[PDB]
RNA sequence: CCCCGAGAGGGGGUUUUUUUUUUUUUUUUU
């Protein structure tokens, strides 16, 4: 089959069988490998997701000049539940956008800095689910920055409710993120109130993540 | 064995030509302002392919950057949408591709007088957007159209034309049709001359039909010639009147 | 695999002559049951360098 | 839109839908209308200035006659413009030389019939190409014009475009031909286009229907019995919709393949289905739904209740199919099923006998009657006629129309007259087209292809001279033979010559022998209308009344033919062998040779024998006998086989006209001098054609034949004449076959060969990537590789080796057509058939002067029982080669009274003009009166035995 | 060679894809 990779044989078919609001885990500082790093772990319902993100720069970047710092973000799927190259494309796209709102780049001449988000082990428990996770890669992101030294404006954080997601700054005054799939019409207002409740959750234990350990 | 009369005793194809006849040839110029240089718009049958010739201009990269000629570059892109199946996987690098590329830069490298610009680039993209049979010959059109339209300096036309040979009986520009029920030979023909740019034959041909398909080919390939001529003659004429 | 499943040979005609692909059996895995997998524990080596 | 071009060409767009295996795909293609479209009329004027030559540089020719068929006004004279269903229903009035002369088929006509039935379509371009002076037919390409182009008008369906589309054309022609005063005739069956024609709309067009048009000509009487056209006490079910059955043969549902059924037994059908192992039954006449012998069907298994002892969902019915696989194979009850479609008729043009039992003799107008055909596993059909009273005895050719749900028997409709039954002339006519075999004359574009020289043709003296050279360059590869003693030994009336042998001896001690054959791929060259009829005539049939030819006279009994004393063209293959006939080399050369003499079996036996002429060209044909005996020695030592069936010759009065002696013909000498050297002829040329094709060798295979085909016979051997045959090898089966005789009667031995070739494995034509080299093998010869190459003339595989062979020496490159392994499958399979069709046409023949020399004649003749029954018995007539069947009722007195014993294959019996119990055993050669018969119901000429 | 400066100074001469009308005896010459 593949000339770099071990596949097996061709003639082989894969498996197939027959028929609190929120808890949280933080670390950071665990891959020496790299700059900064993040452990988010979290269990809900029938939905846990521990995912873990990995920033490396800021490093050379050999192409022309630029006053400020370029950022790169990459989701790779994990061992249990893949997802669509599309989509994890977009979600980071959708990051990006986030970060170069956040992430002082001035500080950072001619330099790279790339962001790895690993979503590890995400168990579906059910007996566009990427909405959900979301949120905790911004989580993961903010602490991964924050644990390798990179100057944000302000610890951002993120929430989702019924498909929105959106991510706030500034107390939560201010947006650096929208995001909506399905859902339904004219919810916006409730959806705002509730991510902001999960913004603000989410921020305390990242500075208490950042401080105390 | 065909079912179908490719070529009837009354001496008419499929599509009602007779075995000496051109399809529909409709050639346009200056297409796409904004987005090249040089463009082209070739109808040849129910073929459809834009061509965008971009340059010469500064190489993006100084490590590829010859001091004595401008670079050639040339990429086909064949749309999933040219046949009547749409096909699933893409064609960018497919090997046939790479070599139709490689095949129109070799040719237009002894045509396109690449020594008086040097330190410069000419990127040609082109788009199939319609597939019917004597696609490389279309794609040879294609390029000599845009080519001029940019004001690039070249020594001649280059003409491309497809011939089929249906047993005994050859016929000029073929169709999908014909090409899938005979071999058929492609010739890239310099100006009014019978010196040839390009022959490719990729099925069996009899040796002793070969150079009677070339003659047949080479006329055919002077009034594509005569037709892109005119054309471009009477765009000329328009732009020039302002 | 199921007892009798309805999918049989598929026909494929030729040249004149014709031929029958064998009927291929979908596997199934049960959703629970499961059996330990029979390594010799006499050979598992452990690395050091 | 339409746009139009610089040569006043047009350019539209053609768009349709294709659905293919469940699949829709959109077609698109551009669609040219011209201009230059000829009418192909001789009264034109204006056409032949704007006509323009095709690829060959060769202007379409005008064959519509000046003066057509003239009728009654206001029709006057007239062209006749086909509808779509006028041809798909009336093909064979289309093609009776005594109607439709000058005819238009619209090309819209010519594409929907080669859609909806292509052998029709076939039969249509036929008549167009081969046009002469009786009937024309003509293509008017309407939708590349553009003067008769019409497209599809909002919310019109497709078929009325087309009518009107045809009715354009009819317009057209109407106008177009005006200045000649011949008027335009649309034959059409269809109300839509009879209905706008006579409210007479816009233009004024002569529309008739079939009927009606029949009934305006001359002849009206001779031909209205070619017009295609409560019956019932049940009513047989519809046929599925072709989209069910695509679904279920897709869904494993419904099955298809061909139908065979028994003359015995009419009421039980079995269908070969490649998924199951045995034949599934199909009982009943509803279940056999109006299916014939051979027909391609499509069936559905019925329920297991339904099943034969000698369901709703698709799931529920692939369970259904399952437990028949296991029904098969536990051959205790065996599964049934229905056919619900027909997919290939074998219908064709039947011969067949009006039965009496349906003709009323006092009925003076139109009568239904039915028609016995000459295939006895096939059923009677409807006949619509007023000439019931000219037809009562008779062999006549009907067509089957069709068979309705309603109808009990199928209805068909009469086509020609073959003339009284028991004729030479109708009888052998009968015959031919029975077994599939084309006896008409060549077509005018077949003879086109033959030399302009004709029979003056000749061999060039000088093989290096400018003009010949100049016309065949090929010319100076041909060898020069003319110096060689070359002599043709065939029958006294051969005409048609394709081997010739002669014999040196070289100074070396060893000999020099060559044998040449007739170089027939020299004038049939691939492409020509030459090569096609001869493709597809396969082989030539030999009977005793004529001889119907592969190729024409002037090629096969003349240029090609060695005929002695001129100086003729061939393929010879020349050997180098020692006094032990083993070839130490070999050459294959084509020759210019000129025969010595054309001998006769019996002239060339006496000239050997006679002592008297030492002549260098005897001393080399005793040299051939010579070495004849030597390989025929070898041979039969190496396992060769050696049965045998010499069939008897039908000696005809040359003084009277009808046939009055049987004879039979003997082997001589000579016989077995040309078989061993057209034997080591053949070899050579398979082992060189195959060393140079590989994959696409023309050869001949022969399988071994299996133990259960001697089982049987081994059985009354061992216990009759406590014999048996080894079938361990061809060696084997042949010695054991020899030793086989009997003191008491020489004939015994000749009765158990005859026997033993009917359970051999056919020998078949292929090409060599079909099979792998150990299946190349030959039983019947013992060789490793073989084929057939001696003559080309009445084989057209010898033409196929002959092409090869000379490819392989490298005389000329052999065409695509004979290294494509599809056409050479094609080529393979027609050439099989063609071959089958040819012994059992030449039996039938000989069957048939026999059985009239026997006519009105009774002799005691010598019979041998070959078959054993409990309701009778089968005796074998070697005098004059018939065997016929005593029933038990006219065997012997008192049937209760007769036991048969299978153990023993004796039958006991006592005999009419007896009363003593006489056990007939099997083998016996017994006393046998012959008479002959012409059964009431079957037509057949049979032979009614009694044996004494 | 080209650009620059009242005084022979300086700057440059470019880096795998439109392929499927299915049936009952050997051999030779006809
Ligand atoms: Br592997
Ligand atoms: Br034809
Ligand atoms: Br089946
Ligand atoms: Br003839
Ligand atoms: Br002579
Ligand atoms: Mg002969
Ligand atoms: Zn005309």
């Amino acid at each position: 089959q593949d000339r770099r990779r071990l596949l097996g044989p061709a003639a082989a078919k894969p498996m197939a069988f027959s028929n609190s609001e929120q808890e949280l885990s933080l670390h950071t500082g665990f891959i020496e490998n790299c700059n900064g790093s993040a452990l988010v772990e979290a269990r809900s319902l029938g939905h846990q997701t521990s995912l873990i993100s990995a920033v490396y720069g800021p490093r050379s970047i050999r192409g022309s000049f630029t006053s400020q710092g370029t950022i790169s973000i990459q989701l790779k799927n994990g061992l249990l539940e893949k997802y669509n190259t599309n989509e994890l494309k977009e979600v980071s796209s959708f990051l990006m956008g986030i970060f170069n709102s956040v992430v002082n780049l001035s500080r950072y001449p001619k330099s790279g800095i790339d962001i790895f988000v690993y979503l590890t082990y995400d168990k579906d428990l059910t007996n566009s689910q990427i909405s959900s996770l979301i949120p905790h890669c911004i989580t993961s992101i903010t602490l991964a920055l924050a644990d390798a030294g990179i100057e944000l404006v302000d610890m951002a954080g993120a929430g989702e409710a019924n498909g929105t997601v959106v991510s706030f700054i500034k107390n939560g005054e201010e947006i650096v993120g929208f995001w909506k799939d399905d859902g339904d019409d004219e919810d916006l207002l409730e959806c705002l109130d509730r991510c902001k409740e999960q913004y603000n959750r989410y921020r305390d234990l990242m500075i208490s993540c950042l401080m105390n350990q | 064995m065909s079912r179908l009369e490719i070529y009837s005793p009354e001496g008419l194809r499929l599509d009602g030509r007779r075995w000496n006849e051109l399809r529909r040839f409709e050639s346009s110029i200056n297409t796409h302002p904004h987005a090249a240089d040089g463009s082209s718009y070739m109808e040849q049958g129910n073929n459809k392919i834009i061509t965008l010739v971009k340059g010469p201009k500064e190489p993006r990269l100084k490590s590829q950057m010859d001091t004595s000629k401008a670079l050639l570059n040339v990429s086909v892109n064949i749309t999933k949408f040219s046949k009547f199946e749409r096909s699933k996987s893409s064609h960018k690098n497919e090997r046939r591709v790479l070599e139709i590329q490689t095949s129109l830069v070799r040719m237009f490298e002894k045509n396109v007088m690449l020594n008086i610009y040097p330190r410069t680039v000419i990127d040609i993209e082109i788009h199939v957007l319609e597939q019917d049979g004597g696609i490389m010959g279309s794609l040879i059109n294609g390029i000599t159209l845009a080519l001029i339209d940019a004001g690039i300096s070249m020594f001649d036309y280059i003409s491309g034309i497809s011939v089929g040979l249906y047993d005994t009986t050859p016929l000029l520009d073929t169709n999908s049709l014909e090409e899938n029920a005979m071999s058929t030979v492609t010739l890239g023909v310099v100006g009014k001359s019978e010196k040839l740019s390009l022959l490719l034959v990729e099925d069996k041909i009899p040796l002793d039909r070969l150079e009677n398909v070339l003659a047949i080919g080479i006329a055919g390939a002077h009034r594509v010639r005569d037709l892109m001529d005119e054309e471009l003659r009477k765009h000329a004429q328009k732009r020039v009147s302002n | 695999i199921d007892e009798r499943a309805s999918d049989l040979r598929m026909t494929i005609r030729t040249r004149g002559r014709s031929a029958t692909i064998r009927e291929t059996y979908e596997i199934i895995c049960d959703q629970t049951k499961s059996v330990p997998l029979m390594i010799n524990a006499k050979n598992i080596a452990f690395a050091s360098n | 839109r339409r746009k139009r071009l610089a040569d006043g060409l047009s350019v539209t767009q053609k768009v349709f839908v294709r659905s293919r295996n469940g699949g829709a795909t959109k077609i698109v293609r551009e669609h040219y209308l011209r201009s230059d479209i000829p009418c192909l009329s001789r009264s034109c004027t204006k056409c032949p200035q704007i006509v323009v030559p095709d690829a060959q540089n060769e202007l379409p020719k005008f064959i519509l006659s000046d003066s057509p068929l003239e009728l009654s006004a206001p029709i006057g004279k007239h062209y006749v413009v086909l509808d779509t269903n006028v041809v798909l229903q009336a093909i064979d009035l289309l093609e009776n030389p005594n109607c439709f002369f000058d005819v238009i088929v619209p090309q819209i006509v010519l594409d929907e019939v080669r859609n909806k039935s292509y052998p029709v379509y076939t039969r249509l371009r036929t008549l167009c190409r081969d046009s002469d002076d009786h009937k024309r037919f003509i293509v008017f390409h309407n939708e590349f014009s553009e003067h008769t182009f019409v497209e599809r008008l909002p919310n019109e369906t497709i078929n009325d475009r087309n009518n009107r589309a045809i009715r354009k054309t009819c317009q057209w022609y109407s106008e177009h031909l005006k200045p000649y005063d011949i008027n335009v005739v649309l034959v059409t069956n269809d109300r839509l286009n009879r209905e706008a024609a006579t409210k007479e709309v816009e233009s004024n067009i002569i529309t008739k229907s079939l009927v009606q048009y029949i009934e305006l000509l001359p002849n009206a009487d001779d031909i209205r019995d070619s017009i295609p056209q409560t019956f019932s006490d049940f009513t047989f079910p519809e046929y599925y919709s072709t989209a069910r059955v695509m679904g279920g043969l897709k869904n494993g549902v419904l099955y298809q393949g061909n139908i065979q059924i028994s003359e015995y037994n009419f009421l039980e059908g079995s269908v070969s289905l490649p998924r199951f192992s045995k034949p599934v039954l199909i009982v009943g006449q509803k279940n056999l739904n109006r299916a014939f012998n051979g027909d391609q069907v499509i069936v559905e298994l019925l329920p297991q209740s339904e099943w034969k002892a000698p369901v709703i969902s698709d799931k529920q019915r692939r369970l259904l199919a399952k437990d028949a696989m296991i029904a098969q194979r536990s051959k205790k009850i065996q599964p049934t099923a229905k056919v619900v479609y027909i997919q290939r008729r074998s219908w064709r043009q039947y011969v067949g006998q009006l039965a009496p039992s349906s003709v009323d003799p006092q009925s003076s107008s139109t009568q239904n009657v039915f028609v016995i055909l000459m295939d006895k596993c096939l059923p009677k059909v409807r006949i619509r006629t007023r000439r019931a009273a000219e037809l009562l005895d008779k062999r006549i050719v009907i067509s089957i129309d069709s068979w309705p749900t309603t109808h009990k028997y199928p209805l068909g409709h009469f086509v020609r007259d073959l003339g009284t039954i028991e004729s030479a002339q109708a009888e052998t006519e009968a015959l031919l087209l029975e077994h599939d075999v084309e006896y008409r004359p060549f077509s005018k574009k077949v003879l086109e292809c033959l030399p302009a020289e004709g029979h003056d043709w000749k061999a060039p003296t000088k093989l290096d001279d400018p003009e010949a050279v100049s016309k065949d360059p090929l010319l100076t590869k041909r060898k020069d033979l003319r110096d060689k003693l070359i002599c043709s030994i065939d029958p006294p009336g051969c005409v048609d010559i394709n081997d010739a042998l002669h014999a040196k001896k070289l100074p070396n001690g060893n000999w020099e022998v060559g044998v040449h054959i007739a170089d027939v791929t020299h004038f049939v060259k691939p492409g020509t209308a030459l090569d096609a009829e001869g493709a597809a005539r396969g082989t030539s049939v030999y009977l005793v009344d004529k001889r119907i030819d592969m190729l024409p006279m002037l090629l096969g009994t003349d240029l090609c033919s060695l005929k002695p004393y001129v100086d003729r063209f061939a393929f010879s293959v020349i050997w180098e062998l020692d006094d032990s006939a083993n070839i130490v080399n070999v050459n294959f050369m084509k020759s210019v040779i000129r025969s010595r003499e054309a001998f006769s079996y019996e002239q060339a036996q006496l000239r050997i024998d006679d002592k008297t002429q030492n002549d260098e060209l005897t001393m080399g044909m005793r040299a051939l006998l010579k070495l004849s005996v030597k390989l025929k020695q070898k041979r039969l030592e190496a396992g060769a086989l050696n049965l045998a069936s010499p069939e008897v010759k039908v000696h005809m009065d040359s003084e009277t006209s009808d046939p009055n002696e049987v004879e039979i013909k003997k082997l001589l000498a000579t016989n077995s001098l040309v078989e061993e050297f057209m034997l080591l002829a053949n070899i050579s040329v398979a082992r060189k054609i195959y060393d140079a094709f590989p994959q696409t060798a023309m050869l001949r295979r022969h399988a071994a034949p299996p133990s259960t085909n001697f089982e049987i016979l081994n059985e009354m051997l061992n216990t009759r004449k406590n014999m048996s045959i080894s079938l361990e090898s061809s060696k084997a089966l042949a010695d054991s076959l020899d030793r086989c005789v009997d003191p008491e009667d020489p004939y015994f031995n000749t009765l158990v060969r005859i026997m033993s070739t009917r359970c051999m494995m056919a020998a078949q034509y292929f090409y060599s990537g079909a099979y792998s080299y150990p299946d190349f093998r030959h039983y019947g010869l013992a060789v490793d590789i073989y084929t057939h190459f001696t003559s080309p003339i009445r084989r057209y595989c010898d033409v196929v080796a002959h092409r090869q062979l000379a490819g392989a020496i490298g005389y000329e490159p052999l065409s695509l057509t004979h290294r494509d392994k599809n056409k050479m499958d094609m080529i393979c399979r027609n050439i099989n058939r063609k071959h089958r069709n040819a012994q059992f046409a030449g039996r039938a023949s000989i069957e048939y002067y026999v059985g009239q020399v026997m006519r009105n004649n009774e002799s005691t003749e010598t019979g041998y029982v070959i078959k054993v029954f409990n309701n009778g018995i089968v005796v074998l007539v070697p005098k004059f080669g018939v065997e016929g069947l005593i029933r038990l009722d006219n065997l012997t007195e008192d049937p209760n009274s007769a036991a048969f014993d299978e153990v023993e294959y004796k039958l006991t019996f006592v005999p009419t003009n007896s009363d003593k119990p006489r056990d007939v055993y099997v083998f016996d050669k017994v006393e046998v009166q012959v008479r002959s018969v012409m059964d009431p119901i079957t037509s057949k000429r049979k032979a009614e035995l009694l044996l004494k």
